[PDB]
RNA sequence: GCUACCUAAGAACAGCUAAAAGAGCACACCCGUCUAUGUAGCAAAAUAGUGGGAAGAUUUAUAGGUAGAGGCGACAAACCUA
RNA sequence: CCUCCGCAUAAGCCUGCGUCAGAUACUGACAAUUAACAGCCCAAUAUCUACAAUCAACCAACAAGUCAUUAUUACCCUCACUGUCAACCCAACACAGGCAUGCUCAUAAGGAAAGGUUAAAAAAAGUAAAAGGAACUCGGCAAAUCUUACCCC
RNA sequence: ACCUCGAUGUUGGAUCAGGACAUCCCGAUGGUGCAGCCGCUAUUAAAGGUUCGUUUGUUCAACGAUUAAAGUCCUACGUGAUCUGAGUUCAGACCGGAGUAAUCCAGGUCGGUUUCUAUCUACUUUAAUUCCUCCCUGUACGAAAGGACAAGAGAAAUAAGG
């Protein structure tokens, strides 16, 4: 099947810009109260997150150091101690992760 | 009494250590040929 | 199935239109002729 | 019409589902934080509560051994999951999978979301807190709660 | 440089049954019976399955030859750069 | 998870995912493929050359077959030239097509069917199906099984 | 020979069917050469229904078994931008025949490419019929042969909706 006549603009115009078309405004946004940018609140922080993940990853780099290859992963837990920390009754019998930095602040 | 899989590469994933893994099939395979004349027909077949 | 008629073979493509051949005959000779007139870059393949 | 139908249609078929289920859930076991599209997560989260408890059942147990042989691609983390995870989740009934929506992807904007084990080593998420109890309408209802109390 | 036929000198044809076979089953390889899809398609003739031949009148790489009042043709008015 | 593959030679192409820098498997610059492999041969004049191949031995052949020198005269005294890359060629395309040979005969080599979600119709591919078993249809087409006998040409 | 040959795709079938009534069945009714059972004929009635198979491309026809009945038509002989191409005077070929031959025959026969991603219109959730069994009843009727209605009870089949 082929279009038997041109649609005219008026035509287009009401088509493409039916509501139904048109974007909805989202009222979901909100203020991270930690940082303070913008969020959508079923989501997590785009921020908050995405320091955590790059704390994370470098948490996992040391973590891949101290393995020291693959199919090593330890038999005990893993406990993260930051400059000026030393392991606790409780760290004690678990593999420690030194992290060459202060403890974050949201890090507990 | 606890008989844990033993920790080794997956055979045929695609990784350094599946390729390795296989190249040990293959040595084994050359390890089990019997005769001197397998076990060379077995090293040299493979024309790189 | 039809299309790739062009088998290239560089054996072929200079004793069919090479200038050897072409200046064999007077036919070609004419041809090479033709396009030196134009101004052909290419006067043989 | 798929009323009742719990399972998610996913990769090439039921092979591929259970296989890219399995491949996500070695990675949360190894690493006991991932992110991946939201629904693979949903899909995943059940098999990772029942790897605890399969964890849980004990090394002995020919059945759960099995079962973690099966699940575990790498299998260096059978040992983990039967003397790190199950041992710290001893305590607990359930629950030990944390599942959070995450920012969608940068390259198709696909919903995505983080799965961790509950308890892990890495950095605590930024876990959604509800509203202070000095808020002005907690503070109402904490009026509330002590008027009823005195009155019985 | 496709295709029809030919010339020179080459190459390929697992395995099983049989036995010196234009023999049988059957790969590679050649072909294209039937179905489905496709029909501005992956493709200006393909894909998947299915199927015929597969030691021969076989298939096929290279180079050469026959040119339109023509060539070539196991005649289908076939093929001779879609 | 797949593996039709794949690696080389031939042919074809001609720098066409090497590095750096700019952009936004592109642009500019820089670099590269090193001969033993292969190509590029032969001083004349005569004169020789019946007896295949097939494990060549029995045999069997028919279609009757790739594989050889001597005699005299000349002549050594002095290792050049060219191909060597690539994800590649013919199909207007990063085209499910075409594409010779040697090994690998499932691989040591080479790859990724799913951008994310949902799981409506219709459509395609596949699997399973109560009882029946061609009642379908032009026709057992397709599918499933492995299945007799008679005709025309 | 009036539109269409800068194309209106055209047999039969599948699918879905809309409509007419000049009604095949079911409903009511008059007549009968209507004793009953079957029938025939006419008026009214289009709500609903109107089978499956063998050969044949058949639409149809014959035949087999049924049915209450297996209706006549119109709808581009409805419907191929939904489907199939078995027949059917494209390209190949054979037989009989015609012709000197090319080739041909409203002769047979074997084979033979079914395109389209929907722009517009339109549309996409609108109290059921019938058969049979028993009984009535071996009664009414009838010489016999045969053989009913109505009423009642029970079973089903299909259609619609779940
Ligand atoms: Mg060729
Ligand atoms: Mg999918
Ligand atoms: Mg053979
Ligand atoms: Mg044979
Ligand atoms: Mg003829
Ligand atoms: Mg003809
Ligand atoms: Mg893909
Ligand atoms: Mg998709
Ligand atoms: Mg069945
Ligand atoms: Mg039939
Ligand atoms: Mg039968
Ligand atoms: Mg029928
Ligand atoms: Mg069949
Ligand atoms: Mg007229
Ligand atoms: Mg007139
Ligand atoms: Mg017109
Ligand atoms: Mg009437
Ligand atoms: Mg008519
Ligand atoms: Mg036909
Ligand atoms: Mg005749
Ligand atoms: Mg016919
Ligand atoms: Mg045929
Ligand atoms: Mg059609
Ligand atoms: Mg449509
Ligand atoms: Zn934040």
């Amino acid at each position: 099947a082929a279009p038997k006549n041109r649609r005219t603009i008026e035509v287009n115009r009401c088509r493409r810009r039916n509501p139904q078309k048109l974007i909805k405004v989202k009222n979901n946004i909100d203020v991270c109260p930690e940082c303070g940018h913008l969020k959508q609140k079923h989501v997590l922080c785009a921020y908050c997150y995405e320091k955590v993940c790059k704390e994370t990853a470098e948490i996992r780099r040391q973590i891949g150091k101290q393995e020291g290859g693959p199919f090593k992963a330890p038999t005990i837990e893993t406990v993260v101690l930051y400059t000026g920390e030393t392991p606790s009754e409780q760290d004690q019998g678990k593999r420690i992760i030194e992290r060459d930095r202060k403890r974050p602040s949201w890090f507990t | 009494v606890a008989r844990y899989p033993p920790i080794v590469a997956s055979m045929t994933a695609d990784s350094k250590a599946a390729r390795l893994r296989r190249i040990e099939r293959w040595q084994a395979t050359v390890h089990a040929a019997e005769s001197v004349d397998e076990k060379l027909r077995i090293l040299t077949k493979m024309q790189f | 199935a039809r299309g790739n008629e062009y088998q290239p073979s560089n054996i072929k493509r200079k004793n069919k239109h090479g200038w050897v051949r072409r200046l064999s005959t007077p036919a070609g000779v004419q041809v090479i002729l033709r396009r030196m007139l134009k101004g052909r870059k290419s006067l043989s393949h | 019409i798929s009323h009742g139908r719990v399972f998610r249609r996913m990769g090439l078929g039921p092979e591929s589902r259970i296989h890219l289920l399995r491949n996500l859930l070695t990675g949360l076991v190894r690493h006991e934080r991932i992110e991946a599209p939201w629904a693979r997560v949903d899909e995943m989260r059940g098999y990772a509560e029942k790897l605890i408890d399969y964890g849980k059942l004990g090394d002995t147990n020919e059945r759960a051994m099995r079962m973690a042989d099966f699940w575990l691609t790498e299998k260096d983390l059978i040992p983990k999951l039967f003397q790190v995870l199950a041992p710290r989740y001893k305590d607990q009934t359930g629950g030990y999978t944390r599942m959070l929506q995450i920012p969608n992807r940068s390259l198709d904007r696909a919903k995505m979301a983080v799965i961790e084990y509950k308890g892990n080593c890495l950095p605590p998420l930024p876990l959604p807190r509800r509203d202070s109890h000095l808020t002005l309408l907690n503070q109402l209802l904490q009026g509330l709660r002590q008027d009823l109390r005195q009155s019985q």
